[PDB]
């Protein structure tokens, strides 16, 4: 979802796990450590979009 | 689409438990799969190619019999509000996505068992808010609540418009002529169960009017002499195998629309129906239509069984109810019979001749079934069948009216 | 900054431009928005947007019917109006005056 | 050069011509749709569409 | 009888009769438009200084509401005696436009259909061209609503009205107008809740209920959407808010959905508070309902807050201290402010997400819709009677101690007050001679 | 008067009225606070100490449990306090 | 890597090596004479200075 200026709202992190957690016991831990993370982000040039 | 559903867990035969093994959950719905579609997974084109004749699930309803029995333990949200457990297995999460074992930091509450409860969509709002994916449930549900709410075979509706088919249904149809009931009886619960659609859709209409067709044929009012805008089922040799039936297209005389618009419940009275795959096929295809549409009368309580008496949004007794009507197969056959040798079909010789060979199939039906019981009695904790009386067999039920609403339907 | 998240912590006597500068973005922004794709009877491989349906991050419509032409109420393009709008005030400004 | 010319659609032709250059700043209504002010001026050939 | 920072009295009281509806003779609608002064008719101006000839905020009317200024209006915005002066030219103008078709003596008994005016009105004085809607003006109200009649053409009729065969989409018009010299920081202001932006939010009408079916799982991955289902006005519609927030009404604590529920909110107490049983009136529950996107389980959002108020509300229940008929900012931050204190919320009434429950003693009377259905908490405490409001007094007050037969020991009683007193107070000794 | 009102909005929204009424501001740190407020310089260090039990401790000893230097103008050691005098 | 070494005082010394790093963002009181924030982590080599 596009959020918009909403603080509580902005998403840090995408995640997606290969494996299920409550086998590791992971149940309770925080999900950034139990799921993988993407991370790319592109440089644009705000001049060719203005 | 449909926002709301009406549903009825099973019923206990006096024994004190839903009915079904810890093996049938992780046989039948295991695997952390998806269960909500499942139905057809272990059907086929016949009996011949499955293993319905020994062992764990020894006939054709058998394993759709203890889906149903099974989802009566957990489908407590639409009638609680709340997920629970039962014998240390819940959903895995809000969506009821799939079965686990329950976790063992914050267990849910155990459920407390009971038998016939009824359910409703509005109890469980999680479910309204998130339709588009726990679609599939609608169906199932309905299903379920459809076979629960009868002994002997399951209930389901037909009706026929005043107006022709339209082209699509008739386009759709041409494309479908050679295929054998089983084989449509998939699609249509495919169609239905794996996103939301509106009653409005050509598909609806199409797989209403194959009910109707089915029916119709079903009765031996539409034949290869007379049938509805060219299309009419063909069954099988009694001789051989009787229970299979294929579409077909004629030159026959289309029979005339009737003056006005018919419809009715329908169910098999009786239990040769467990073991008779056109009776699941067909009745599981018109409950689709069903499925999508919801009901469209309160059902006739008059002739239910004690459970089923004034059930809320599904059976009643007042203005605006629905006659249920009901057939044994047999009186059916010699009734089809009688109406292929009035069209000329056949000869008088010969009508004779098919009520013994289908008389005869019929018996091992029985002969099978009867036998089937008493090596799974239902005080072993799990029903693969259901259970009955040996004068099941014999009831004539309301067949004369069923054949008459045929009369009545295809003029 | 907290006086981003809520511009009236800035005194207008002491910061006039950033002040207008936060409120012309928080009102000006422009408001995502949603549309459908595809076709149920396929299904839909959507994970977190409800199936056959797309985020969109600008407000949009339907097709238009009959011939386009240049408009000037799209959000876009106020969006455009009030920055230009705004960095003429900029211009104006005592600070740019004085040099 | 307006009304030099012999055609009957010459006034709303000048009238249109400059409406397009104004269509910024001060907006009119167009009768018959699919027709917009910034459509070009010698278009206009039709007495339907003053 | 509290909710969060809500307070309530033990009594209920709403009106007993719903006013129907009645659409607009062409006859009526000339004569308010040629109506010699439109202030108090067609508009009017909550902000009046006599002192000078200036107002800045204006409430508009049924004819007007519907329009949505174009920007280049909203950016530059003119004074009330242009104000004024633009509204009288544009008004007689329409009405030439209306009487060059249609000559009143043919037509003066027919019914203009309240959809197709106000978006033909708002097209007029955006400077559009409005000849597409002059052809489906009126509508035979004997046979059929003013929705149906306009599904009959099931196409994009303009770029701002698209209508399908079911149903009808267009912006929501602006019932609040500001005027050059606007200020949401003044406290003193009357409260628009964003109303006054063009785009506010979206309107859907629809004719039947798989229709709604169909919009909402549009709607679905967007923001809360937001319904009436007592007396939906000119008939049955969704309306989509816009995803943005507004500025100066609490400390950023607000999305425009929001905004909508609490305004709405505050109307349905105020109703409760002054309602009638000689009086019949227009919807008896003035409250939105959210549909989509929404959580049951949680109230640590405003948007929560004040739909689990709502569910109460409908019950015909009224708030201790009396609101004003027209707040001004302060007011509206008072009652937020509130809203999102610390406290339990109520718990009688769940919620469910397109049906309300209503407790069978209320006076509320259900309307022949499926949306509404009786319910039966256990320990409801409430009880039906009116209850009036008293003027604030200048004075501090005196009573004099009765007592009831419970008593309490001392050390009881030190200990209540050792955390409760002003223990080190300042005074004033006055003259004693 | 703008300022004022600000000051108290940033005060409420941090430390509900109804859970604080009965607690002592310190007033060293209420009045550093309120001065870089109206210097428009962030205070958000300030408003986790503004309280203190006077019945266990004096305005300086309440502050001197955190030895370091605050912010610029705001230093505290282990024993004493320098700021500027307002 | 700690608790793989046999020497006592490794939980200290881990201890103050993240202390080390953060003695400008979080600076705390270390109740020892003679010893501060950004004394080199690895020389917490003795009871006492705990």
């Amino acid at each position: 979802p596009f959020t918009r200026l909403v603080q509580n709202d902005v998403i840090t992190n995408v995640l997606v796990a290969r494996v299920d957690p409550a086998q590791r016991g992971d149940a309770a831990v925080d999900i950034r450590a139990t799921h993988a993370t993407f991370a790319a982000a592109l440089p644009v040039d705000p001049a060719a979009i203005v | 689409a449909q926002r709301q559903f009406f549903g009825l867990t099973y019923n206990f035969y006096g024994q004190p438990a839903p009915l079904f093994d810890l093996n049938d959950l992780q046989e039948l719905a295991g695997c952390y799969a998806r269960p909500w579609t499942s139905r057809f997974s272990h059907l086929a084109i016949s009996t011949g190619s499955l293993p319905v004749w020994s062992a764990r699930y020894p006939s054709v309803a058998s394993r759709n019999i203890i889906v149903n029995t099974l989802l009566g333990a957990h489908l407590n949200p639409f009638a609680g509000g709340q997920v629970t457990s039962h014998q240390g297995i819940t959903w895995r999460d809000p969506v009821l996505s799939s079965l686990a074992p329950v976790p063992a930091i914050q267990p849910p509450p155990v459920w407390a068992v009971a038998e016939n409860v009824p359910l409703d969509s509005n109890n469980y709002p999680t479910y309204v808010l998130n339709l588009s994916s726990m679609w599939p449930i609608n169906q199932d549900v309905h299903i379920m609540t459809m076979w629960a709410l009868s002994d002997q075979g399951p209930i389901y509706h037909l009706e026929v418009p005043v107006d022709p088919m339209p082209a699509a249904t008739t386009a759709a149809l041409m494309a479908y002529i050679g295929v054998p009931i089983a084989h449509l009886a998939q699609t249509a619960y495919r169609f239905a169960g794996q996103l939301p659609q509106s009653p409005d859709s050509t598909m609806v209409s199409t797989i209403r009017w194959l009910s109707a067709i089915w029916f119709g044929s079903l009765t031996g009012r539409l034949n290869r002499s007379r049938t509805c805008n060219g299309f009419y089922f063909e069954f099988a040799k009694p001789a051989l195998n009787p229970d299979q039936a294929v579409l077909k297209w004629n030159d026959g005389a289309r029979a005339a629309p009737p003056a006005a618009a018919q419809s009715s419940y329908m169910r098999c009275i009786s239990p040769h129906w467990q073991h008779q795959i056109v009776e699941v096929a067909g009745a599981l295809m018109s409950q689709s239509v069903t499925a999508v549409t919801g009901l469209p009368a309160l059902i006739d309580e008059a002739t239910l069984p004690a459970w089923s008496q004034g059930v809320a949004n599904l059976t009643g007794n007042g203005q605006g109810v629905v006659p249920c009507l009901d057939y044994n197969p047999v009186p059916m056959a010699a009734a089809r019979h009688l109406q292929w040798r009035q069209d000329g079909l056949i000869t008088a010789a010969q009508e004779a001749q098919l009520n013994n060979d289908y008389t005869a199939y019929a018996l091992t039906i029985e002969r099978h079934l009867t036998a089937m019981l008493v090596a799974n009695p239902i005080a072993a904790g799990r029903m693969p069948i259901q259970p009955f009386n040996a004068a099941d067999f014999g009831q004539a039920g309301q067949t004369a009216a069923a054949v008459a609403l045929a009369q009545a339907m295809f003029v | 900054p907290p006086g981003f998240l809520n511009p009236q912590l800035i005194n207008p006597q002491q910061a006039p431009l950033l002040r207008a500068f936060a409120e012309h973005i928080r009102a000006n922004w422009p408001q995502p928005s949603e549309f459908g794709y595809g076709s149920t009877l396929q299904g839909s491989a959507n994970l977190f947007i409800p199936p056959n349906r797309m985020v969109y991050p600008w407000p949009n419509q339907p097709l238009p019917r009959l011939t386009v032409a240049p408009t000037y109420d799209s959000a876009m393009s106020n969006w455009i109006s009030t920055t230009i709008a705004f960095f003429i005030r900029v211009v104006n400004s005592v600070n740019m005056t004085a040099t | 050069a307006g009304p030099m010319t012999s055609d009957p659609h010459s006034p709303v032709k000048v009238f249109m011509a400059l409406a397009n250059l104004l269509a910024q700043p001060e907006p009119i209504a167009i009768g018959v749709p699919g027709m917009h002010q910034t459509t070009p001026a010698s278009q206009f050939s039709h007495p339907g569409v003053w | 009888a509290a909710v969060f920072g809500i307070q309530l009295v033990p009594k209920l009281n709403t009106s007993t009769t719903r006013r129907t509806f009645l659409p607009l003779r062409f006859d009526l609608l000339l004569d308010r438009l040629q109506s010699t002064n439109l202030h108090g008719v067609l508009y009017r101006a909550l902000d009046f200084n006599p002192v000078d000839r200036s107002a800045t905020v204006i409430q508009t009317y049924p004819p007007l509401n519907a329009w949505s200024p174009h920007p280049a209006f909203i950016e530059n915005p003119l004074d009330y005696r242009d104000w004024t002066e633009f509204i009288h030219d544009r008004a007689l103008a329409f009405v030439g436009v209306l009487t060059q078709r249609y000559p009143l003596t043919q037509n003066a008994q027919r019914y203009t259909n309240p959809l197709v005016l106000g978006a033909a009105f708002g097209d007029f004085l955006n400077a559009r061209s409005i000849d597409i809607f002059l052809d489906r003006l009126f509508y035979g109200p004997t046979q059929e609503s003013p929705i149906t009649s306009i599904t009959k053409f099931p196409y994009q009729w303009t770029i701002d009205f698209n209508v399908t065969a079911d149903s009808v989409r267009t912006p929501a018009g602006c019932k609040y107008i500001t005027l050059y010299g606007y200020d949401p920081s003044r406290p003193s202001t009357p409260a628009t809740y964003g109303k006054h932006r063009p785009t506010y939010a979206t309107v859907f009408y629809y004719s039947t209920l798989p229709a709604r079916s169909r919009l909402l799982a549009n709607l679905a991955a967007g923001p809360t959407v937001l319904e009436h289902f007592d007396s939906p006005t000119y008939g049955p519609h969704l309306l989509l808010p816009q995803t943005g927030d507004v500025l100066g009404y609490s400390s950023s604590l607000i999305s425009q959905a929001a905004l909508l529920m609490v305004e709405s909110v505050m109307d349905a107490l105020r109703d409760n508070a002054n309602a009638s049983a000689s009086t019949a009136v227009t919807r008896l529950d003035q409250s939105y309902h959210p549909v989509t996107s929404f959580d049951p389980s949680t109230f640590n959002t405003l948007l929560q807050r004040a739909t689990n108020l709502a569910l109460l509300a409908v019950q015909g229940v009224q708030s201790e201290s009396a609101i004003p008929a027209i707040p001004t900012m302060s007011d509206v931050r008072s009652f937020v402010a509130r809203l999102m204190a610390e406290g339990d919320p109520q718990q009688w009434f769940p919620y469910r997400v397109d049906q309300i429950l209503y407790w069978p003693e209320s006076p509320f009377v259900p309307p022949i819709g499926p949306f509404y259905a009786p319910f039966r908490p256990v320990n409801f405490p409430f009880t039906t009677g009116s209850y009036t409001v008293v003027p604030d007094a200048s004075r501090p007050l005196r009573l004099l101690p009765q007592y009831r037969n419970a008593t309490i020991t001392v050390q009881q009683a030190d200990d209540a007050y050792e955390d409760t007193a002003l223990s080190p107070l300042i005074t004033t000794h006055g003259f004693c001679v």
